[PDB]
This record gives structure tokens, C-alpha cells and sequence, in this order.
């Protein structure tokens, strides 16, 4: 019984932890290039920031799916 | 309880349509008016050139 | 000779070198020498 | 909520408005033989645009139109421009294809912005009106379109069109052919498993896998949407619902994106199939 | 705003004035130029150059070889 | 499995039914673009 | 029996999480050079949204596939 | 019942792991190819064709892993 | 009994790997940041402002995970 | 009993993980190759030729791994 | 029995990924720092200034993991 | 009896695929940079090709050793 | 018990295992960039090296601390 | 014993295969830059190759050490 | 207790592994830039090679520590 409980707890940990890593990496990769671009073109900064926000929202989708399912397992406690 | 959740959803949609009005309408409206005006300009140019 | 003179600081800003700085500088020296020759031709024509 | 959680467990994971021919129609049987009987809702939702554009087709003009007609010609111009300037195969009805499939996947993902729970708490009056309530308590209330079988049908339809072209460019012999840079092995059994089997599965599964992926594109995205809506359902009053709104906004932004790239890749396959070898 | 652009050859200049957009074919990357842009230098393809004033007009100059600062 | 096949076949029929109208709508705009060209030609002739 | 339920729960958890990771890295790889190119040619906005859309579609192929079937397991464990 | 969870985990590996591989690979392709077509917009289409060629080049074996996972899920070739 | 160590190690995984993701992401960020801020020293303040923007936008999910781990420790679920 | 599940797991690794190797390496190669052809469009033939050469040099180990895994799937040892 | 080893491994990995992240993030910071200093021999003080400004920003969550690990070693969980 | 057989098989296969990355990535990096070199100076394509083989013969040996050990386990694993 | 003793040994080993691996890679990248810069700056060797020693001391503090904890466990294993 | 026979098999696979990547990745990273240098410096190639082999031999010491450890475990395993 | 023998054997394998990876990967990182710079500046080859040795040994220390711990535990396994 405790086996299944440990399984679901570990699964919940999985879902948030890995997605956090992935979004961190995507964030850093965009940040370096975004800043270097702004350095290159210090002028058109608004739509640069705009595209940056848009693709940033594009990034986290499936990781947010994962975190949602993790909290699903936390509170709804499926199969528990 | 049920009413509470449904009212929460309704308040949510109120905030949505508040932001939907504020943010979504202007670009579409401006593009529509601009093309209508420019097509009118093309037609007027045709008429002027005919005359 | 004014290549080490007429200067007082090295600018913290600099250009990025889309081609190799070496070949870029080489092409530069090419143009500079050609321009020098050209103006010398002009001057001697005036002297004539 | 807890009983509401049980009702949610029963309700949303339903199949085709819980319909099964030659059997019952509200609680027939878990995973027994059945057919799709919710796609018609989306079919009619598409007939809605069919009439909305028959409006402009009959009310067609060369001058300045009304606002809605102007926006319609916006979209038509935009989509036609995109499809044509991207690439064209045979100039045979491809653009209407692309535009209708665009707006369909658009809408078919779109409706999900509505609440999951308003549909049953309203249609309970109709359920008590006709055809029982307890199987409705199990699962009989309509759900915004979330079956993948529609995606499977669309994907296979595209694949059939691909096959029709591949025989109409007659490249099927070369289409079976493939590029194999794996001719040798240093040992006997590995070369034995190399020559025939490796390249055979290679030429088999490559193009087969893609439409499957496309159908599951549609399904998984739209499914992720419904599940986010589902998790929003909890916290009946202690929540302020102020954080579901931003995700909903983001999801809206997505909707267009997946629909667009879907009809893109549709065009891409049609192009490559319409090309030599 | 705009910013000064000077089209100068060894014999003489060709065009001068303050401008806000420029199109140029670099030794490597093609380059678009705007005022305030980070200082840069590169070699240029021997092709034409397009420069865009704020008056809704864009000049053209045909160049064979040269460098951009 | 049956619903899969019915969705397949039935979506295509609807698309086929709606095919003529999209093309008609698309052509009806190119004429507006044509007028500007005609006006330019008339100016050139003038 | 419940042990195999936890087994499939873990399979699905790691499945969806790995999909999230792959997407969260691929999107970043795309966006970096996307912003860089935008910085290079501000005028080419239409083609660059075009290509970026194309590639973003080409990217996510397997991840949310496994996501979908894993959640299918969550609702219908594909076994007893 | 143990073998069932075993093969379920195995299929999880089979598809997700290649999913990582494909996602990162095509991400790199997109970045580099995007940079390139920015460099010569004039050379976009044939380069896109090249890209499609290499896309077909890469995706072969990940699809194989997906197919193996599907085969196992539909019919485990075991108890 | 085993659930104690199980949830404890789940929390440890969450917080530790979140630390990994943060640290390495900020390292990647800071590299190109140092590059750019060196290239254009005059923009340093507004560059810092953009850095603050992305810094906030960056590591929220690790904070979520570490908080959930701490709840799992003290206000333990799965009991 | 369990031996079948372990053999399946091993085969899944054998095919999937080298599928990563092919995916990632081909990703790098495709990016660089497209860069190169962007440099010299005229030299595309020899570029493609070198690409075929190196890719063919690559896949041998993946071929071995996937063949061995398929052998287990059809004819496992340690029955 | 088991819970003891569980919490031991939990604390170990806590500190272990903490240290991994710290080391690699520091390397990533330093590389670009040093190359920038080479290009700009002038502004080394303010570069170092911002460098520590962001370094202190960096090791935060790793320091949190350090605190968690030390607490676990001294004041463990339930068992 | 399941223990030794299953573990031997697992170890052999992981040896193999883990080398699969070894060869794949090492060769991928080498080939990418070779392509860069031939892009710069296509003249030395065969000389750089020679150096390429010089590296190819140098990168692959240990993975081949792992392959042989795995095959030894497959045919006659030295164990009980 | 002896299971737990082996587990504590596992933990103590594994801590310094990652610690050494991460510190080694961090010095690897950091020093590689050192060689780059100092090669580009043959005269700036002393000040650069001073910074190098500062940052190298700054790098592996927490790693050496974890190593000390591992040795503490090796001599005095707690949680017996 | 069979339990621990498999355990020894696993540790051996760790050592051997793990060295396989360590060497393969080190060699690929070496060779990429080496080809770069050959491209830039088609004259200094001899000493280039000498330093290359010097550092490469400096690399694979601990890898071959692990290989010897693993093959020692294969033939004449310890803790018998 | 054989289980504990497998435990500690696997732990030592991990230790020696991580040392090997640090050595190989860091050495490749250094060598890339070493060869790059020396091809750029063959003049500074003695001084820069000196710094290269200065940092190479400055890298692998804690790797060697882990290696020694693992080797000792092979010879004299603690906690028996």
C-alpha cells in the first residue's frame, strides 16, 4: 500500500522538478540572446521585449501541463 | 457551494470580456478601417484619372 | 606617425568584426595606400 | 466538491456523448463496441460558418462592406495569400480545403473556453425533462468536442489525399524507395539483421508515423486544455479565480497557433507529395 | 530620429545627410541600420545600397566594393 | 473504431460541399486590386 | 495490483515530464536564434514569424504524443 | 502483473527518451537554419528543401521507438 | 513507515534539482549578459532592468517546487 | 517471469538511447551543413557527399544496438 | 531500517546537486567574465562589481539546499 | 535464477547503447567541425579528411570493447 | 541495519562523487576561457591570474564543505 | 551470490561503458577544435598533432584505469 | 551481507566513474582552447602551455580524491 503512495508522491515530485529545469534552461537561453540583441539594437527594444514575452509564453506550455498533473496527484490523490 | 463556484466563473468571464474589449478590438478595428479607406482611395484615384 | 599620435584614449566601445579582423585590416591598408597614391597624383598634376 | 469530484470522474471521460448503437445511449457500456455520436455537434458548429460565409458569397461586392463582411474578407484574403505564396501543388481546390480545415480546427478547439460545469448545471433541466437523470449523473451531458477520433479521421483523410496525389504523380515506386547509407556490418548475425529488415522498416514506418503524430497533436493539445479547465473546477469559493484567467489567455494564444501550424504542415505534405519523387 | 550617413569615395563623396534606415550587403551578414545602433564595421559586397529617409522615400546607390563604419 | 471511419468520410463530404464558395470569395477581391493597376495605366497613357 | 497501478503512474509521470523537457529546450534553441535574426533584419518580420511557426510545429512531435497516451493511461490504464 | 508494469515503464522510456532527442535536434536545426535563411533570404526555398530532407533523415529511428512502444502497449509480446 | 522517507526524498529531489535548474540557467544568462554589458557599458542600467525582468520570470517554478517540498515535510500529505 | 520484462526494458534502452545518439548528432551535423552551404551555395554537391559519408560512418553502432534489441524482441535469450 | 537510508540518500543528493549546480554556474560566470576583462582591461572593478552582484544572486537556492541538508543531518524528519 | 541472467543482459545492453552515444556524439562534433573547415578552405578537403580518419580510428575503440563484452555476455556470459 | 550501513556509505560516497565531477567540469570550462583570454592578452597575465585565483577559491567552497561532511560520516557515521 | 554476481556485473558495466563515453566525448571535443586549428593553420600541423596526442594521452588515464578495474572484475572479481 | 557488498561495489564504481568523466571532459574543454590559442599564437606556446599544466593539475584534484577513496574501499571497504 505504502508502495503506491510513495510512487504517487515521487511522481508528483517528478512532474514539477523536471519542468522547472526545462523552463529554466529555455529562459536562460532566451535571456542571453535577448540581451545581446538589445545591445545590438538598443532602439527597437519594445517589440524585442514583445516577441520575448510571446515566445516565453510559448515555452512553458507542456511543463505547465506537468505541474498541473502533479498538483492533481497532490490534492485529488488519484488511485488513492 | 455550486452557486459559489458558478458565480466565481461568471466574475472570471467578466474580467475576461473586460480585457477582451480593451485589448482585442483595437487592432482589428484599425486594420478594417484602414483597408476600407485605402480601397476607397484607390477607387477615387481611378475616377480622377478617368476624368 | 599620427598612428600613435593624435590619440588620448582607447574607446571602451569597439566594433564587432564581421569578417576576420586580419583580412579586414589588410584590405584597409590596400585602400589607404591606393588613396595616398591617388592624392599624390592629384597634387603633382596641379604642380605641373 | 467531493461528490462533485465523483460526478466529474464519471462525466468528462465519456465517449461520443455516451452513445452506442444497438445498445443504450446514456450509460450503455464501458469501452464496449460503439460509434461516434458527438462529432455532429461540431459538424453543425461548422455549418454555422458555412451559412455565415454564404452570407458574404451572396452579399459579395467590390466596394466597402459592413464591418463583419470586411473582417471576413480580411480572413479570406489572409488565408488565400498565405496558402498561395507559401506553395501550391496542383491548382485544384487546395485553397478552399486549407481555409475550411483552418477554421474548423480553430473552432473545434475554440469552444473549450466555456465552463465544463455550466453545461450540466443548465442541461439538468432538459435531462430531467426527457431520458432520465441517473445515467445523466453517470455521464450523459454534452462535452465540448474532445474525442481524438475526429483527429484520426482528419489525419487519415489527409493521408488519403496524399496517396491520391502520389498515384497522380505516379511516384509510388520511388516513394517506396528510400536512401539507405547502411550497407555493411563486420559480423554475420548483425549483417543478417541489417540487409532486409533494417531498411524495410525504414521505408515502411517513416511516412506512416506522421499523420498519427498530427492526429495526436490535435488531441493532446485540446485534451490538455480540457484538463486545465477541470483542475480549475476545484476550490469552490476560497479561490479568487484570478490565476485561471492568465492561463486561459495563454491557451487562447495557443489555439490559433496549433491550428495554423496544423494546416501549414497539411500544405507542406501536399506540396512534397506534389513534387517529383 | 535620423542620423548622418556619408557616402564618400576616394575622389569625393556621393551622398550625405541624416537618415534613419539603411540596407547594406556585408562581407558576412546583410545589415539593416538604425540611428543609435551599436558601433560596427565590416566589408561590403559590391552591390547596390538602399537607404530610407523618414519622408516615405528610399534612395539607392550602386557600390562596387568598400567598407562600412 | 466505427466512429473513426465515419468521422473520416463525413468530414470530407462537408469540405467538398463548401469548396465552390471559398474560391468565389477569393476571386471577388482580385478585381479590386485590378482597378488600381488600370488607373495607373490610364495615368501613363495620359 | 495497486503496485502495477503505481507502475503505470510512474511511467506516465516520467513520460509527460520528459516531453516537457524536450519541448522546453527545443523552444529555447529556436527562440535564441529567432531574436538574433530579428536583430539582424528588422524588416524581415513576416518571413521570420513564418519560418518560426513552421519549425515550432516541426519540433514538438513526440513529446505531447507520449503526454496524451500517458494521460490516457491515467484515465484508462491500458491493462487491468 | 509485475511484467505489465515492467513493460509499461519500458514503453515510457521507448517514446519519451527519443522525444528528448528529437526535440533538441530539431531545435538546433531550427536555430541554425533560421540564422542561415536570415543571412540569405534570397536562398530560402531550396534550403528549406534541404531542411525537409534532413528532417526525414533524422526522425527515422525515433519513430521506430514510438512504434515499438505502441506495439507493446496494444499487445505486449510477453505475458 | 516507508512513506516517510519516500516523501522526504521526493521533496529532496524537487528542491535539489530546482537548485540545479536555477544555478545553471543563471549561469547561461550571466555569460551573455557580461558579454553585452561589456560591449555597451552605457546601457548597463537598463540592461540590468531587463535582467531583473527575466530574473523574476525565470525561477518561479523552482520556488513552487521547493515550497511544495517543504509542505510535504511539515504539513505532510500522503499520511 | 520477470526475465521477460527485464529483457524488454533492455531492448527498449538498446533501440531508444541510440536513437537519441542518431538524433542529436544528426542535429548538429544538419545545422553545420546548412551553415556551410549558406557560405558556398555552389559547393552543395560535395557538402552533401561529405554529409552522407560522415552520417554513414555514424549509424553503425545504432544499427548494432537496434538489431540486437529486435533479436531479443523476437528471440530473447535467458528464457 | 529503510527510512534511515532514505533520508541519508535524500540529504546526500540535496547537497550533491547543490554543489554540482554551484560549480558549473560559477564556471559559466567566470568564462565570460574573464574574456570580457581581457577585451576591456579598463573597467575590471565594475565588472567584478556586477559579477558579485549576480554571483550572490546565483547561489541562493543552492544555499537553501545546503540549509535543508544540514537541518536534516542535525534535526532529521520523523525518522 | 532470474537475477543473474537479467542483470547480465541489462549490463551488456547498457554498455552497448551508452557507447552508442559515445560514438554518435564524438563523431557528430568531429564531422560538424570538419564541415566548417571545408566550408572555410575546401582545398584541403582530402587532407582534412585524412585527419578525420585519424580521429575516427581514435574515438571508437573503447565503445567497440564494450560491444564485444556485451556480445560475450549474449553468447556465453562468464557467470553462474 | 547493515542495509542501512551500506546505504549511509552509498550516500557518503555519492555526495563527493558528484562534488568532484561538478568541480572538475567547472574548473575545466573556467580555465579554458582563462587560456583563451590570456592568450589574447599576453601582458595582462598577472592581474588576470589574480582574478583567476580569487574566482577559483570562490568556486568550490560548498563542494569542499560537502566533502568534509562525507569524511565526517566516514569517520563518524551518524543516524546509526 | 547470484544477486551480488549481478551487482558486480552492474558495477563492471558502469566502469567500462562509462569510460567509453569519457574517452569518446573527450576525443570528439578535441578533434573538432583540432580540425579548426588545421583549417586556420595548415602549416603548424605537426606540433599541433603532437600537443593533441599529448593532451589526449593526458586524458584517458583514469578511463583506462576504470577499464582495467572492470576487466579485473570480469576475470578475477574481488570480494569473493 | 552480500547485498551490502554489491552496494559498496556499485558506490565505488560510481566514484571512480565520476572522477573519470571529470578528467576526460574537462581535459577536452581545455585542450580545445589550448590548441586554438597555440595555433593562433605559436609564440606564447611555452608560457601558455605552462599555464595549461598549471590549470590542468588545478582541475583533477578532487577527482583524484574520489578515485583514491573508491580504490581504498575496493581494497579496504569501510563499515564491515
Amino acid at each position: 500500500m505504502e508502495l503506491t503512495l510513495g510512487l504517487v508522491a515521487i511522481a508528483s515530485a517528478i512532474l514539477i522538478a523536471f519542468g522547472a529545469l526545462g523552463t529554466a534552461i529555455g529562459f536562460g537561453l532566451l535571456g542571453g540572446r535577448f540581451l545581446e540583441a538589445v545591445a545590438r539594437q538598443p532602439e527597437l527594444a519594445p517589440q524585442l521585449q514583445t516577441r520575448m514575452f510571446l515566445i516565453a509564453g510559448l515555452l512553458d506550455a507542456v511543463p505547465m501541463i506537468g505541474v498541473g498533473i502533479g498538483l492533481f496527484f497532490i490534492f485529488a490523490n488519484p488511485f488513492v | 457551494n455550486i452557486n459559489l463556484t458558478l458565480i466565481g466563473q461568471a466574475i472570471a468571464f467578466a474580467f475576461f470580456v473586460a480585457f477582451c474589449m480593451k485589448f482585442v478590438w483595437p487592432p482589428l478595428i484599425n486594420a478594417i478601417s484602414e483597408r476600407q479607406r485605402k480601397i476607397a482611395d484607390g477607387l477615387n484615384a481611378a475616377e480622377k484619372a478617368k476624368a | 606617425a599620427e598612428e600613435g599620435d593624435d590619440l588620448n584614449r582607447t574607446y571602451g566601445w569597439d566594433y564587432i568584426y564581421e569578417p576576420e579582423a586580419e583580412e579586414l585590416l589588410n584590405g584597409l591598408l590596400v585602400r589607404y595606400i591606393e588613396s595616398m597614391v591617388y592624392q599624390g597624383v592629384i597634387e603633382n598634376v596641379a604642380c605641373e | 466538491k467531493h461528490h462533485l469530484t465523483n460526478m466529474t470522474y464519471g462525466k468528462m471521460p465519456d465517449g461520443t456523448w455516451k452513445l452506442a448503437e444497438t445498445a443504450e445511449e446514456a450509460h450503455s457500456m464501458g469501452f464496449t463496441a460503439i460509434h461516434l455520436d458527438s462529432m455532429g455537434w461540431s459538424i453543425g458548429l461548422g455549418v454555422i460558418f458555412c451559412l455565415l460565409f454564404w452570407i458574404v458569397a451572396r452579399a459579395a461586392n467590390a466596394g466597402v462592406p459592413t464591418k463583419f463582411q470586411s473582417a471576413i474578407e480580411m480572413i479570406i484574403e489572409f488565408v488565400d495569400s498565405s496558402v498561395r505564396d507559401t506553395f501550391h501543388g496542383k491548382s485544384r481546390l487546395i485553397a478552399p480545403l486549407a481555409l475550411t480545415i483552418f477554421v474548423w480546427i480553430f473552432l473545434m478547439n475554440l469552444m473549450d473556453l466555456i465552463p465544463v460545469d455550466w453545461i450540466p448545471q443548465v442541461a439538468a433541466f432538459v435531462g430531467a425533462n426527457v431520458f432520465g437523470m441517473d445515467p445523466h449523473h453517470v455521464y450523459f451531458k454534452i462535452v465540448p468536442s474532445t474525442d481524438p477520433n475526429i483527429t484520426l479521421g482528419m489525419s487519415l483523410s489527409v493521408f488519403v489525399l496524399i496517396l491520391f496525389y502520389s498515384i497522380r504523380e505516379k511516384g509510388v515506386g520511388g516513394f517506396v524507395g528510400e536512401l539507405a547509407l547502411n550497407p555493411f556490418n563486420p559480423s554475420n548475425p548483425v549483417a543478417k539483421a541489417l540487409l532486409i529488415p533494417v531498411n524495410l522498416i525504414l521505408e515502411l514506418v517513416t511516412f506512416l508515423a506522421r499523420p498519427i503524430s498530427l492526429a495526436l497533436r490535435l488531441f493532446g493539445n485540446m485534451y490538455a486544455g480540457e484538463l486545465i479547465f477541470i483542475l480549475i473546477a476545484l476550490l469552490p469559493f476560497w479561490i479568487q479565480w484570478a490565476l485561471s484567467v492568465p492561463w486561459a489567455i495563454f491557451h487562447i494564444l495557443v489555439i490559433t497557433l496549433q491550428a495554423f501550424i496544423f494546416m501549414m504542415l497539411t500544405i507542406v505534405y501536399l506540396s512534397m507529395a506534389s513534387e517529383k519523387h | 530620429a535620423t542620423m548622418q550617413c556619408d557616402v564618400v569615395s576616394v575622389k569625393e563623396s556621393i551622398y550625405s545627410g541624416a537618415v534613419t534606415m539603411l540596407i547594406a550587403k556585408g562581407a558576412g551578414g546583410e545589415l539593416g541600420i538604425l540611428p543609435g545602433h551599436a558601433p560596427l564595421v565590416t566589408l561590403l559586397q559590391p552591390g547596390p545600397i538602399r537607404v530610407l529617409l523618414e519622408n516615405g522615400t528610399e534612395e539607392i546607390v550602386y557600390v562596387s566594393g568598400g567598407v562600412l563604419e
